RNA sequence: AGGCGCCGUCAACGAGUCGGGUUGUUUGGGAAUGCAGCCCAAAUCGGGCGGUAGACUCCGUCCAAGGCUAAAUACAGGCGAG
RNA sequence: AACAAAGCAUUGCGAUGGUCCUCGCGGAUGCUGACGCAAUGUGAUUUCUGCCCAGUGCUCUGAAUGUCAAAGUGAAGAAAUU
RNA sequence: CAGUACGAAUACGAACCGUGAAAGCGUGGCCUAUCGAUCCUUUAGACUUCGGAGUUUGAAGCUAGAGGUGUCAGAAAAGUUA
C-alpha cells in the first residue's frame, strides 16, 4: 500500500541517502535531550503503523536512550572469590537486550502506563536509541476499542517487565514454534528442572 | 644411528598386488587442520579463557625413545605399508650410504 | 556514444538486474559483505567493481526509492 | 569400619573403571552417530510364529491352498508395526505350511525356507523404489 | 595475597581529603570586561591574609567596577612586593607594574611572570607556589606563540592570549629551612590533603607493602618497579630514568 | 453483510530485519541450541525452512522481522473444610 | 634496640597532572601548579659514603635488518581451507 | 598373573620370498628376552557413512602402524607459616 512504505523503505538504508543526512542531524537533538523524552510525533509511523500505532488518547510514544557495550559486573577491585567459571566482568554479555532495558527504563518512569511494544531509532557510538508505544489503561478511549483493550485486563501491568512484550518474547527464543523451541516454551523456568 | 636404505624391497599388505615388491622410506608429521576435532571442543570450550584440558602439552617432558618410524611407498603401485613395534631413538636417514664394507681404506 | 558504449536506461536496467543477479548470488554463499567482495573478485573486475564500489556505499537511493515504489506499484498491479 | 564413606565403598561409582577395576563396560569411544532423528525402526517377526497361528490366525483368509494354508499379510498381523517405518520377515526356524506372505522387506533365507510352495508378496513400499508418482495410491497403515 | 597497600587508599575518603571547607576561597583571575589602560579594573590592596591550602600569602584586592554583570572580587595571589594601599590592575592595558595582571601578549620580554594561564580565562595555572616565577621569553609581536620557561626549566608554548601576573609568587625561601619539630610537620600537615606519619614500607610485614617482610627489613626484590605494574604492585622508583646522584642534569626538553 | 457456484486477478504480509564475521554466555544441540555484544548487511515471485557449505528442476512445508485470545496444568497455601 | 621523627637521595608529574576510589557520573588530585603533589629509600649531629651495569629491574632512541597479533589486502579456490 | 591389561616369548597356518643341493632354516640381535594405554593427530588400505533429488568439498568411521606419559596397569602443576 500507502505512503508508509517509503519511510520503511528509508529506514533499511540507515546509512545511505536522506535517512544517514537527516537522522545523524536529528541525534544533535537525540545527544541533547534525556534519557527520557517524550514526543508527540513517531519518527517512523510505518513501524508505528505495524506495532500498534492509533492516535487516540492514552496514545503516547516516547524515546528511550540505553548505553552501548555489555554489562560490567560488581564488585571489580574486591574481586570474587571463587572458581574461574564463574569469575567474569566485562567477559559476560547481558541475556536480556539492548531493546529490553530501553522498555524497562520507560515504563518505570511511565508507571501508570504500560509498554505495548518498541523500535529503533538508531545508535552513534555509545547511545543506542529505541523509541517506545506506552498506552494508558485507565481512559475510555482505550477501553472502548477492541483492538487495544486486551491491554487494559490487570493480568497485563507491567507486562514489560514480565517478558510479555514483543522484544519480551523474542529473547525469550519463543520467534521459533518446533523443533528447538523445545527449550523456550512456555518458559525459561518451566519444567522447574525436573 | 640407523643405517636404513630410502629404497627397500617389501610384501604388500594392501589386496591389489598381495605380493612382494619395491618400497620407499619416509618419516612422518603434518598434524592436521580445518577445525573438527578437539580443536573445535576447545574453541567452544574456552568459557572463561580456559584453555584447560587444552594442556597436556606440557608437563616439562623429557625422556627420549621410540620406535620406527615410518611409512613405506611403493615406487610400483601406491598400495604401501607401515611397520610394527622394535625400539629405537632418533633415527638417521639421507638417502642412507652405508655403513659400507670392506674397507682396506 | 560512450558511456557505455551504449543505451542508457535500458543499460541502466541491465547493470540494475545484473546487481540483483550478483547479489542473490552472493546472498546464496552468505554473509552479505565479504562475498559482495569474493563474488565480484573471483570474475573478472572492472564494470562490476565500480558498480559494487557504489551498492557498499551510500549508494544510490532516491532513485532506488523511486525504482522499488514503481516495481511495489507495477506488482500491485 | 564404616561412616559409610570409609568402608562402603567410596561414593559414586568411580576409581572403577581408571585405575581400580572390574564392571560397567568401560572406556568408551567408539562408534557414535545418525542422531535422535533419522532414526529407527524397522519390525521385524520370524516366520515360524505365522505359522504358529495360521490354524488360530482365523482372520486370515485361505485360498488356493488348503484350509490351513493361507495367504496372509504380515504388516497386518505385526504388533507395532504402524510406528515402524517397514515390516520385514525374518527366516529363523521350520515352515510347514503352504502360505503366502506379504512383506514390507524378507529374507533371502526369508523365503527360502518357505518354498515350500508359497507366493512370498513384496508390498509396494518394499522396492521403495516404486512411482508415488503424485497420483494416487498404495498406503501404510495407522492403528494404536 | 595482600591488604591494601596505603597507595590505594588516597582513593577517596575522609582521611585522604583536604580540610577543603579550610581553604579560604577561589582566587580565580577577574575575567575583564574589556579595555583597562587604568580603572575598569582598579584594585587597592587592604590586607594580606595566609592561605592554608598552599602556605603562601593572598592579597585582598577590592576592586569596584560596575555594568550588571559587572562581577568584581577577591583574594588575587599575592607577588612579592605587594603591600596595602598599592594598585591593581587587570587587563590588556594594565601598567607593567608587579601585581598587575594581563595576557602575555602585553608583557615585555624578559619579565618575571605568575599565576599563568593554560588556556586563555582558565584565568592563571602556571607559577603558583611560594617564591616560583615562570619567564617570559619569547613572543615578537607574536601572534602565535608567547614561549614561557616554567620554573623546572621546560619552555611551554602558550597562546599569547594567556593572561598572567608580573613578578614572582610571595613566600619564597619557604623550602630553606628545617621544620625542627615532629610537631611543626604535623599541624603543617593537617592542613594539607595527606596522610601523615608515614610508616616505611620495609618497615612493615609483608601483607600491608611489597617492601614489607623478612627479618631483617630490606626490600626484597628490586626497588625500581613497572610502569606496567598494576596499583597495589607499583611502588618505589616508578619506572626510574636512572638513580643515584651523578651524571644528569635538569629535564632537557625539546620543541 | 455472510455462504455456494462461475470468472479473471491481487495489495493491508511488519529492515539494521534475513543473513555473515569478530568476541562471549548458555544449551543434549553436536560445522548443526538459544541469547548478548561490536562490525557488516538483502530480496520484495520474492523469501524463509528441511540438523556443515555451493548448480539445477523441484520436492515438500511455511510467510518472519506484529498482536490478542477462553479452557485444561501449578499452588512444601494466605482463606474455608474433610 | 621495634615504629615515627626532623635531616639526606632517586623517581614519576606540564594539568582534563601522574597517582587513589569508581561500571560510571564523578570524586580525591586541587578551587592546586615542579620552592608543588605522589611513589619510594635512609634516619639528629660530626667525619664520610670506595669498586661493579655481567644477571635481574627499569628506562632511552630506533624514519634501518632477523622476530612480532588481529583486520583490511593478494594467491589457489564455488566457499572455506592452505 | 595360578583368573588382570600392554609388553614379551614359544609355535603356526594363510599369503610371500631367499639362501641353500635341498631337506630345511628364517615368527629380529648365543641363550637365558631388552618397555607405554587413553583422547587427538598421523598416515595405510580398502570399504562404510553425513536425513527431497542431484553434485562437489570436508567431515564422521572400520582395521593397522607411528607421535607424551622413566609419578613407567598412564594428573596439565612450586614453596613458607615461629
Amino acid at each position: 500500500m500507502g505512503a508508509y512504505k517509503y519511510v520503511s523503505e528509508l529506514w533499511r538504508r540507515k546509512q545511505s541517502d536522506v535517512m544517514r543526512f537527516v537522522q545523524r542531524v536529528r541525534c544533535w537533538e537525540y545527544r541533547q535531550q534525556p534519557a527520557i523524552v517524550r514526543l508527540t510525533r513517531p519518527t517512523r509511523p510505518d513501524k508505528a503503523r505495524r506495532l500498534g500505532y492509533k492516535a487516540k488518547q492514552g496514545y503516547v510514544v516516547y524515546r528511550v536512550r540505553v548505553r552501548r557495550g555489555g554489562r560490567k559486573r560488581p564488585v571489580p577491585k574486591g574481586i570474587v572469590y571463587g572458581k574461574p567459571k564463574h569469575q567474569g566482568i566485562t567477559q559476560l554479555k547481558f541475556q536480556r537486550n539492548k531493546r529490553s532495558v530501553a522498555e524497562e527504563r520507560a515504563g518505570r518512569k511511565l508507571g501508570g502506563l504500560r509498554v505495548l511494544n518498541s523500535y529503533w531509532v538508531n545508535e552513534d557510538s555509545t547511545y543506542k536509541y529505541f523509541e517506545i508505544i506506552l498506552v494508558d489503561v485507565a481512559h475510555s478511549a482505550i477501553r472502548n476499542d477492541p483492538r487495544i483493550n486486551w491491554l487494559c485486563k490487570p493480568v497485563h501491568k507491567h507486562r514489560e517487565l514480565r517478558g510479555l512484550t514483543s522484544a519480551g518474547k523474542k529473547y525469550r527464543g519463543l520467534r521459533g514454534k518446533g523443533h528447538t523451541h523445545h527449550k523456550a516454551r512456555p518458559s525459561r523456568r518451566a519444567t522447574w528442572k525436573r | 644411528m640407523v643405517n636404513v636404505p630410502k629404497t627397500k624391497k617389501t610384501y604388500c599388505k594392501n589386496k591389489e598386488c598381495r605380493k612382494h615388491t619395491l618400497h620407499k622410506v619416509t618419516q612422518y608429521k603434518k598434524g592436521k587442520d580445518s577445525l573438527s576435532a578437539q580443536g573445535k571442543r576447545r574453541y567452544d570450550r574456552k568459557q572463561s579463557g580456559y584453555g584447560g584440558q587444552t594442556k597436556p602439552v606440557f608437563h616439562k617432558k623429557a625422556k627420549t625413545t621410540k620406535k620406527i618410524v615410518l611409512k613405506l611407498q611403493c615406487q610400483s603401485c601406491k598400495h604401501y605399508s607401515q611397520h610394527p613395534i622394535k625400539r629405537c631413538k632418533h633415527f638417521e636417514i639421507g638417502g642412507d650410504k652405508k655403513g659400507k664394507g670392506t674397507s682396506l681404506f | 556514444g560512450t558511456k557505455r558504449v551504449h543505451f542508457v536506461r535500458n543499460l541502466i536496467r541491465e547493470v540494475a538486474g545484473f546487481a540483483p543477479y550478483e547479489k542473490r548470488i552472493t546472498e546464496l554463499l552468505k554473509v552479505g559483505k565479504d562475498k559482495r567482495a569474493l563474488k565480484v573478485a573471483k570474475r573478472k573486475l572492472g564494470t562490476h567493481k565500480r558498480a559494487k564500489k557504489k551498492r557498499e556505499e551510500m549508494s544510490s537511493v532516491l532513485r532506488k526509492m523511486r525504482s522499488a515504489g514503481g516495481g511495489a506499484g507495477d506488482k500491485k498491479k | 569400619m564404616t561412616t559409610r564413606f570409609k568402608k562402603n565403598r567410596k561414593k559414586r561409582g568411580h576409581v572403577s573403571a581408571g585405575h581400580g577395576r572390574i564392571g560397567k563396560h568401560r572406556k568408551h569411544p567408539g562408534g557414535r552417530g545418525n542422531a535422535g532423528g533419522m532414526h529407527h525402526h524397522r519390525i521385524l517377526f520370524d516366520k515360524y510364529h505365522p505359522g504358529y497361528f495360521g490354524k488360530v490366525g482365523m482372520r486370515y483368509f485361505h485360498r488356493l491352498s488348503n484350509r490351513f494354508h493361507c495367504p496372509a499379510v504380515n504388516v497386518e498381523r505385526l504388533w507395532s508395526m504402524v510406528p515402524a517405518e517397514a515390516g520385514a520377515g525374518a527366516g529363523k526356524a521350520p515352515v510347514i505350511d503352504v502360505t503366502q506372505f506379504g512383506y514390507t522387506k524378507v529374507l533371502g533365507k526369508g523365503m527360502l525356507p518357505p518354498e515350500r510352495p508359497i507366493v512370498v508378496k513384496a508390498k509396494l513400499i518394499s522396492k521403495v523404489a516404486e512411482k508415488k508418482i503424485k497420483a494416487a495410491g498404495g498406503a501404510v497403515l495407522l492403528t494404536a | 595475597m595482600g591488604r591494601v597497600i596505603r597507595a590505594q587508599r588516597k582513593g577517596a575518603g575522609s582521611v585522604f581529603k583536604s580540610h577543603t571547607h579550610h581553604r579560604k576561597g577561589p582566587a580565580r583571575f577577574r575575567s575583564l570586561d574589556f579595555g583597562e589602560r587604568n580603572g575598569y579594573l582598579k584594585g587597592v590592596v587592604t590586607d594580606i591574609i595566609h592561605d592554608p591550602g598552599r602556605g603562601a600569602p593572598l592579597a585582598k584586592v577590592t576592586f569596584r567596577h560596575p555594568f550588571r554583570y559587572k562581577h568584581q572580587k577577591e583574594l588575587f595571589v599575592a607577588a612579592e612586593g605587594m603591600y596595602t594601599g598599592q594598585f591593581v590592575y587587570c587587563g590588556r592595558r594594565a601598567t607593567l607594574s608587579i601585581g598587575n595582571v594581563l595576557p602575555i601578549r602585553s608583557v615585555p620580554e624578559g619579565a618575571v611572570v605568575c599565576n599563568v594561564e593554560h588556556h586563555v580565562g582558565d584565568r592563571g595555572v602556571f607559577a603558583r607556589a611560594s617564591g616560583d616565577y615562570a619567564i617570559v621569553i619569547s613572543h615578537n609581536p607574536d601572534n602565535g606563540t608567547s614561549r614561557i620557561k616554567l620554573p623546572s626549566g621546560a619552555k611551554k608554548i602558550v597562546p599569547s592570549s594567556c593572561r598572567a601576573m608580573i613578578g614572582q609568587v610571595a613566600g619564597g625561601g619557604r623550602t630553606e629551612k628545617p621544620m625542627l619539630k615532629a610537631g611543626n610537620a604535623y599541624h603543617k600537615y593537617r592542613v594539607k590533603r595527606n596522610c601523615w606519619p608515614k610508616v616505611r614500607g620495609v618497615a612493615m610485614n609483608p601483607v600491608e607493602h611489597p617492601h614489607g617482610g623478612g627479618n631483617h627489613q630490606h626490600i626484597g626484590h628490586a626497588s625500581t618497579v613497572r610502569r606496567d605494574a598494576p596499583p597495589g604492585q607499583k611502588v618505589g622508583l616508578i619506572a626510574a630514568r636512572r638513580t643515584g646522584r651523578l651524571r644528569g642534569q635538569a629535564a632537557a626538553t625539546a620543541a
